[PDB]
């Protein structure tokens, strides 16, 4: 599923997880990132976990 | 001289010591009080932090469990 996400709050990302969880059951994800986030990197990790 | 204090508590009574220590600071300069909660999902206490951070004047938030 080639979603677009433009460059938005995080919390809006966390949203929109399941977002497309509701689109669809995504067993498997893949998403481009920018090549300065890494406190981002800190956020999305323990979301997961 | 106003400044909005954040925080975590069970119930409300805290939060009403904590504003008459807001006025006991305010004796020297003023202070606010937060909308406090203590939530048992922190998918959704992830999702208050828009909800309390939503201001200017937030400042550091003590939090209980």
């Amino acid at each position: 599923e080639l979603v677009a996400m433009n460059e938005t709050d995080p919390k809006s990302i966390i949203t929109r997880i399941c977002d497309l969880m509701s689109d669809r059951k995504i067993q498997g994800v893949v998403f481009a990132d920018d090549t300065d986030q890494e406190a981002i990197a800190q956020i999305l990790d323990f979301i997961s976990a | 001289k106003i400044v909005n204090i954040g925080a975590v508590l069970s119930t409300r009574k805290h939060e009403q010591m904590f504003r008459e220590a807001v006025n006991q600071a305010n004796k020297r300069i003023q202070l606010q009080a937060t909308s406090v909660t203590h939530k048992p999902n922190a998918i959704q206490m992830a999702l208050s932090v828009c909800e309390d951070l939503i201001s200017s004047q937030v400042y550091a938030i003590l939090v209980s469990h």
